[PDB]
């Protein structure tokens, strides 16, 4: 653990910018698969 | 008369709608400024 | 903009690039004496389970008694199933 | 966690070079690719409709972070 303690700065830094990127990536499918629904059950709202 | 076709091309551009969302999303160009075709990820020309 | 640049992470890259990086902790245990096992089976994530009560461990240390400690008087005995 | 089973931490490391380096890739790439299509179809609105050319304009000005 100590001898890694080099890379102690930049892993979670990263960890937490690739989920941020991945939950923009997939909170668009996400979202994407709402509208599916809204595209028709906002139409019968409507 | 005609309203009703102007529903039905209404409709049809909803149904269009998440068509569009639905490939813009996991495909895409693959652009060169971080080299993704080396690894893991998928692949889909322009 | 080059984000690995932007934010200093080039010299990470320099370190940390395709190389022969062994799978086990074998690159530090070998720097050790004697023959150790990776413990990596799951009764060894203790050290993560014992962050989540720090409470069993009191302020600064456990009642010590040197005195006490006289049941390391050991006699000369053998040892069986066991190897050094 | 690595360190608890005796894993590789060094190769997570590497993990999370090729991971921020494929993931760039797909906010700029999502990126590009919805900003194509904002390109494009700003464009293709300026040729239908003639009244309304200024506002087109104005559609890609606002679609920028200024």
């Amino acid at each position: 653990l100590v001898k890694w303690a080099n890379n102690a700065g930049k892993v979670e830094k990263c960890a937490m910018i690739s989920s941020f990127l991945d939950q923009q990536a997939i909170l668009f499918v996400d979202t994407a698969d709402r509208l599916a629904s809204l595209a028709r059950d906002a139409l019968v709202h409507a | 008369d005609r309203l009703t076709q102007l529903q039905d091309a209404v409709n049809s551009l909803a149904d269009q709608f998440c068509n569009a969302i639905g490939v813009l999303q996991q495909c895409g160009p693959p652009a060169s400024f971080n080299n993704i075709q080396t690894a893991i990820n998928k692949d889909q020309p322009a | 903009t080059n984000l690995i640049t932007h934010y200093n992470l080039e010299q990470a890259y320099n370190k940390f690039c395709g190389k022969k990086v062994k799978e086990k902790l074998s690159n530090f245990l070998p720097d050790l004496p004697g023959m150790i096992d990776l413990p990596g089976s799951h009764d060894n994530s203790s050290l993560r389970s014992l962050i989540e009560k720090p409470p069993i461990l009191s302020s600064s240390f456990n009642p010590i008694t040197g005195t006490m400690l006289a049941g390391f008087r050991l006699h000369t005995g053998p040892l069986p199933e066991q190897c050094r | 966690e690595y360190i608890d089973q005796g894993r590789n931490p060094q190769l997570y490391t590497k993990e999370c070079l090729e991971r921020a380096l494929a993931k760039n890739e797909q906010v700029k790439g999502k990126i590009d690719t919805m900003k194509k299509f904002k390109s494009l179809l700003i464009q293709e609105l300026s040729k239908v409709f003639p009244e309304d050319m200024a506002k087109y304009r104005s559609i890609r000005g606002e679609d920028h972070p200024p």
